[PDB]
């Protein structure tokens, strides 16, 4: 499945994965593709601020979804 | 803010519908902010109306999102945690008494991340069984919150307040045996915390130690596989440790509780461990053990810086057993490694067993060990604590058993070392009371052999002057093979070096040549024919027993006189910088700003870039100069400064405390064919003499008092490798195999060399092992070799990736350039030579991307280079010999495409005189490209799959001139039987003209009559064209000249020469400028010609068994062991035959190569996990999947093993050569 | 009309078309051929991978042609 | 037969059931004795939570038995 992510500044990053996938991974793609290492990332989504070491299936992600990533300093 | 105080507002309400909409929109306000937008929010007043509505139970459903508002304004910004964290009253209070699971999951979760910063308030509020109260019926994420504040609580606790944790240590107790990895672990640092804390209470010692918990952390500790880390392995040690020095009573019950059988499960069950952990082991042993007396000879232990001992008057059967049950594992650990912390530790722990044991328990004990040995080495030793105990040692020992050691000490080396002991103010007094002390031992004990005599009298007779036969040679292989001579008679009677003058001494005033002397050695040692009688056969001897006996007895010696020194802080060089001065050495600007920001680590091209910005490289900030050609230079004193150096490094070497402090000062300045005509070629090389010299090399420069030895295994290993040169006739084969050479001291020394991040930071690795890496490579197995050569040939980024790859361990983290390319699938060649054309060069790592592909990482770069590698091998380019096939499994347009495959390996092919000059420029731009491609690979740690061979890397390494008629049988076997029958045929022709009894006649007769296989060499009718190519020609004319007898040797080393050296010139020096374009050859003289194969390819092939895989893989997610999914993949694994192998490689990895070591060398475990499907679609149609990125494995479950088999084929052979997902 | 689906390494599968139908046909087809899920099968002809949800007739696909096969597993 | 049944807060009920009686009788039981609603209890017993389908029988819930009462609330 497709999924966007979209930062405060304004961009839409499209990603690829699946429902078996681990959130770890996800942040070491978009740390691939845009260089922003993963400790400083921040993924929420519907309220929660999800955390790491779990499965996309858990939170119940469908197709064409988007999830809000915020960096820290 | 305008959103916010609107919601303040509508916080400070009294409808419940009016509060419930403003904490949702607060949480969600929060949530999504951080420290830039979220600024000036007012949190002095907000956060007390958020307690206020907190402070309220009459509804269930905004509990919940007002703790998770406040966790949310917590986790936002990192400022407010000193008003907000006011309500901890009232969330010990929630916790006290329990009505929803969820407010009481989230009340632990915020009480978790507010401990890090303040857990005095929490103690204060006596929280320590307020959380824990209900342990039990919670979820599983709750449990490690609530473990990890009860850890954070107890990290600061008073000896004044017990009371608020004595309640709940039982619990914890109780607690330190689940199954789980993150409690277990909590928990023990908990009781760490505690122990460490109270350490100088012994009561309280005592009430935490009771009798379950030393149990429960023993089966803790002794079951495996290990889940506890290896940090809170040593953190855990450590608490015994504590336990133990400081509570006797408590040492004394721990030993009671046969923990000797613990220990040596731990030491034993070696198993190979970090340094710290044996350190801390030696530590709880000697801690085990009873004091030492500061009274009587042990008086110098106060200036170099109970109850055990009444359980020893006791019954000592305990004691017996511990000692007995010990002391050869800590002698074992002591003989087996090499740093300054763990000898000590295990020396004062010898010293004390020695000292407290008696008489019969000694001398059961020192049986099958040698003491003497290491006592004599550890006399005579720079470090001045050794020595001490050293002496210590001897003392007591030999006032303990007078008659044993006697003679030992005698023999081996220790009465002659402490009479030449005997013969600014505290290592006066020690040097004064080491004098003194020998003196009296040697005065008091020592005052007032059939081995040492005749070592002498055989050494006596290898004096070069006098003639000895050889008499001397088999007294001493009998000396040194049914003997038991010491290592101290050997250096006593010189023996080593007058083997090194007998073997190594070319001069007239010499009684006998050297060529004799050689055949004499290698007759008495190595069963070689005798000289002036060489059998008409084959030399192949099979005896091999005394030369192994020889290097085995001079490798013990030299590991016996080795005195090498080994050198084993990060936040100092992490935090402080350097400052510096120019000076003008001056068309250029005067320097007048002063200090200059030095990175400890950075180079001087940042300095020049800065010096040219700046404005000072003239003869405003401008970015056109800085975005090749060079401008200015930095010298410091009469030495350039080369670009690829560090400050730091130049700092050390041109110009300490003084490094980091002193001003340093840098100036800055602009900037006839005899072959073709005749038939001659040069004579073969004989690389032994380069060898056989009593001198040290050049490159040689530490002094050490065990170098003659060193020179002594140089000259047997250069012999042993090269001995069929001095023969006509031999085969090729290594009297010793090179496996053998190896110590086993210098091998741990350089290992634990190659483990400190500081001296790879700054790349001080000392003179002697590189000298001893660059000369005597054999002295170490291939690991610590490539270490080395990756350590010291690069830049310190690749050096500390490296190290992060192959040892996990003030945060290290390498810094690296990344820049991507991208190709298509068409036109592979021609896009892989415009990349390596504009960043071969380049210090900056290379990904590949595809055009229609979408995923990017280190799989993409690997499948190109193995599809460069593949591509490098087609049949068209006509590059080198072997025969044509079929690649099996093609796409779908590289079917029918012919490939070069040979089962020995890959050899160029030859040219002559006639050759296009195109088909020349196309050659050698191939072999520029393959050059440069393999330099490329090398850097970035990558892997190929080209099987070149053994003569290609002979020529890598500069070893052209030593290609005899032995290496045709690697290139072509055909040709190899006729010029072995050939030269068979010319011996004899050299025998028969050898006789002198004959005339012209009769001897032109016999020459003629001699046939080859009933044919005669007028019969065979052969030329000058070198056979298999009958384009080429070895001489100018060859066409109409035959061969026949008078003309022969001069055919076959012509064959040979155009074969192996003539012919395959120019390609090679092709080669040879393509790879020293990127790093140069000087860098790989560590390695053999048979080990550069690892270095470059995979590791060999071998089959896949689960022993093996019962090692690194890890499955979860779905999958945890002894499940049904798991056990068939891993069973259909291993049922291939390295095709399949190969394939699975490429379908997981990327690549069809392994690292050295096996399936454990790859750093991301292959981790299997299940795959989600629906409810309704059978999970038996479809196909596993991969992420080649960390290796990550998802496999769906099925029921019939065939159906994994015929479904994984499909997967592996049609889903090849894409990334269409990432 | 008969097209041919070719997949990556060796092996092609006849199959009759109707001239007007969606992909998700044609799909349960080559699943009836082979076993392919709807999760990792894309499918590419001339140069543009063949989009789903629309008809051959708007893809220019005639009777007898070639559609090659390639498989969405690896990441 | 009797059993206890302990909640969070603590109020030791003693019910009389069956051994044949199923999970769903238990809690339709503890619904008639107090009112709480199905969706929102997690009985819990020796740590291990008991499915509504099964039996006394199939958890080995004996006489006197000590049962543990957890709520539940919806994610999110």
């Amino acid at each position: 499945m497709q999924i966007f992510v979209k930062t405060l500044t304004g961009k839409t990053i499209t990603l690829e994965v699946e429902p078996s996938d681990t959130i770890e991974n996800v942040k070491a793609c978009i740390q691939d593709k845009e260089g922003i290492p993963p400790d400083q990332q921040r993924l929420i989504f519907a309220g929660k601020q999800l955390e790491d070491g779990r499965t996309l299936s858990d939170y119940n992600i469908q197709k064409e979804s988007t999830l809000h990533l915020v960096l820290r300093l | 803010s305008s959103k916010a105080q609107q919601l303040l507002q509508g916080l400070q309400a009294s409808d419940e519908s009016q509060q419930l909409q403003a904490v949702i929109e607060m949480c969600q306000l929060l949530v999504m902010g951080n420290e830039e937008t979220l600024g000036g929010f007012p949190v002095k007043s907000v956060v007390p109306a958020l307690i206020t509505l907190l402070q309220m139970e009459h509804n269930f459903d905004i509990m919940n999102h007002a703790c998770r508002a406040l966790t949310y304004m917590m986790e936002a910004l990192p400022r407010s945690s000193a008003v907000v964290v006011d309500a901890i009253p009232v969330f010990l209070e929630k916790l006290q008494v329990i009505q929803c699971i969820d407010v009481a999951e989230q009340a632990l979760t915020a009480l978790e991340m507010l401990s890090r910063r303040h857990s005095k308030a929490i103690l204060q509020a006596g929280g320590l069984a307020d959380c824990l109260l209900y342990l039990e019926f919670f979820s599983i994420n709750a449990q490690r919150n609530a473990l990890a504040i009860a850890a954070n609580c107890c990290q600061s606790i008073t000896p004044d307040e017990f009371h608020f944790v004595a309640d709940s240590l039982p619990l914890l107790t109780q607690r330190l045996t689940h199954q789980d990895k993150k409690s277990v672990e909590s928990t023990c640092l908990c009781f760490a915390r505690l122990v460490d804390n109270f350490q100088h209470e012994e009561n309280l010692l005592q009430q935490v130690a009771s009798k379950d918990l030393l149990t429960n952390v023993q089966q803790l500790l002794v079951v495996t596989p290990p889940i506890l880390s290896s940090g809170m392995f040593i953190m855990v040690v450590r608490m015994f440790s504590l336990m133990c020095s400081n509570c006797p009573t408590l040492a004394v019950q721990l030993m009671k509780q046969n923990i000797a059988e613990t220990l040596h499960f731990l030491l034993c069950g070696l198993v190979p461990r970090s340094p710290q952990e044996l350190y801390e082991l030696t530590s709880l042993i000697c801690e085990l053990m009873p004091c030492l007396p500061k009274e009587g000879i042990f008086a110098v232990d106060t200036m170099l810086k109970d109850a055990r001992a009444q359980l020893m008057k006791e019954d000592p059967e305990l004691a017996k057993s511990f000692i007995k049950t010990l002391f050869g594992v800590l002698y074992e650990v002591y003989s087996s490694s090499a740093g300054p912390a763990v000898r000590h530790k295990c020396l004062r722990a010898i010293l004390r067993i020695i000292y407290f044991a008696d008489a019969e328990l000694l001398k059961d004990v020192l049986k099958n060990h040698a003491v003497s040995s290491h006592i004599a080495s550890m006399l005579s030793s720079q470090d001045l604590k050794i020595v001490v105990g050293a002496l210590q040692m001897a003392e007591i020992l030999m006032q303990k058993l007078p008659d044993i050691f006697s003679v030992y000490f005698r023999r081996e080396g220790v009465m002659h070392q402490v009479k030449h002991l005997a013969e600014s103010n505290n290592r006066e007094k020690i040097k004064g009371w080491i004098k003194e002390q020998a003196h009296k031992f040697v005065e008091r004990y020592f005052s007032s052999l059939n081995v040492l005599q005749r070592l002498c009298a055989a050494t006596e007779q290898l004096n070069l002057q006098v003639d000895g036969g050889a008499e001397c040679l088999v007294e001493i292989r009998s000396i040194v093979s049914e003997s038991d001579v010491s290592s101290f008679e050997i250096q006593h009677s010189g023996f080593v070096k007058q083997l090194l003058l007998y073997l190594t001494s070319k001069s007239e005033k010499d009684a006998v040549s050297r060529e004799i002397r050689l055949k004499r050695f290698l007759h008495v040692f190595f069963s070689s024919p005798l000289p002036g009688e060489e059998p008409i056969g084959r030399v192949e001897p099979v005896g091999n027993a005394p030369l192994l006996a020889l290097v085995h007895k001079m490798n013990n010696c030299l590991s016996q006189m080795e005195q090498f020194p080994v050198k084993v802080a990060l936040k100092f060089f992490n935090t402080h910088q350097l400052k510096c001065q120019l000076q003008r050495h001056a068309n250029v600007k005067q320097w007048k700003g002063g200090p200059v920001k030095i990175d400890p680590l950075a180079l001087v091209q940042a300095i020049e870039r800065y010096l040219v910005v700046r404005g000072y490289g003239r003869v405003e900030i401008d970015e056109s100069l800085a975005a090749v050609r060079h401008r200015l230079q930095f010298y410091i004193g009469e030495h350039l400064l080369p670009y690829n150096m560090t400050v730091y490094q130049a700092v050390r070497q041109f110009s300490r405390a003084g490094i980091w402090t002193k001003t340093h000062t840098i100036w800055y300045k602009p900037v006839h064919d005899e072959l073709w005509h005749d038939g001659v070629c040069p004579s073969v090389s004989n690389p032994l003499e380069v060898y056989l010299i009593p001198t040290p090399p050049e490159n040689i420069t530490f002094e050490d008092p065990s170098l003659d030895v060193i020179l002594l295994l140089r000259v047997l290993h250069a012999i042993s490798r090269y001995w069929y040169y001095l023969y006509d006739n031999a085969m090729c084969k290594e009297i010793i195999p090179t496996s053998e050479f190896i110590n086993s001291k210098l091998t741990a020394k350089a290992n634990r060399q190659l483990q400190d991040p500081l001296v790879i930071m700054t790349g001080n690795i000392p003179t002697w092992l590189t000298e001893l890496g660059k000369t005597c490579p054999f002295f170490f197995p291939f690991d610590t070799r490539q270490m080395l050569f990756y350590v010291t040939a690069f830049d310190r980024d690749r050096a500390m990736q490296r190290l992060l790859d192959t040892n996990p361990e003030s945060r290290v983290a390498p810094r690296l350039d990344r820049k991507k390319r991208t190709v298509n699938r068409e036109e592979l060649l021609k896009q892989a030579e415009s990349v390596m054309q504009d960043l071969g060069s380049s210090r900056a790592m290379l990904e590949i991307q595809y055009e229609n592909e979408v995923g990017t990482g280190l799989g993409p770069t690997l499948e190109f280079y193995a599809l460069v590698s593949q591509e490098l091998q087609r049949a068209d380019l006509g590059l080198w010999r072997g025969e044509e096939v079929t690649l099996s499994n093609p796409k779908g347009s590289q079917e029918g495409t012919k490939y070069i495959q040979n089962l020995q390996g890959l050899f160029a092919l030859p040219f002559g005189r006639t050759a296009k000059p195109a088909h020349i420029a196309k050659v050698k731009m191939k072999f520029r490209f393959l050059g440069k491609l393999m330099a490329k690979a090398i850097m970035d740690f990558r892997l190929v799959d080209l099987p070149l061979g053994l003569p290609f890397y002979k020529w890598m390494l500069r070893q052209e001139t030593s290609l005899t008629s032995h290496d045709l049988f690697d290139i072509d076997p055909v040709v190899a039987r006729s010029v072995y029958h050939l030269e068979d045929i010319v011996r004899q022709k050299k025998r028969l003209e050898q006789d002198k009894s004959q005339t012209k006649e009769s001897l032109q007769y016999a020459l003629e009559t001699l046939t080859m296989n009933g044919c005669s060499v007028e019969d065979l009718g052969l030329d000058f064209t070198l056979p298999g190519f009958p384009n080429i020609e070895l001489k100018k004319g060859g066409k109409d000249i035959p061969v026949t007898i008078h003309n022969l040797e001069e055919y076959l080393r012509l064959v040979i020469f155009w074969a192996l050296n003539e012919g395959v010139s120019r390609q090679f020096d092709s080669f040879r400028d393509g790879f020293e374009s990127v790093f140069p050859l000087s860098h790989l003289q560590y390695f053999y010609p048979e080990e550069l194969d690892q270095l470059l390819c995979g590791s060999k092939a071998d089959t896949w068994d689960a022993k093996t895989l019962m090692e690194c893989c890890r499955p979860d997610h779905g999958y945890t062991h002894d499940s049904r999914a798991v056990k068939f993949l891993f069973e259909i694994l291993s049922s291939f035959d390295n095709e399949q192998q190969r394939l699975f490689l490429q379908f997981v990895t990327g690549s069809p190569r392994l690292p050295v070591g096996g399936f454990r060398s790859l750093n991301p475990p292959l981790t299997i996990v299940r795959k989600t499907f629906e409810s309704t679609e059978n999970p038996d149609d479809f196909l596993p999947s991969v992420m080649t990125c960390v290796n990550y494995l998802k496999l769906p479950d099925y029921s019939s093993i065939e159906i994994m088999r015929e479904k994984l084929l499909i997967a592996a052979r049609e889903g090849q050569q894409s990334f269409h997902l990432s």
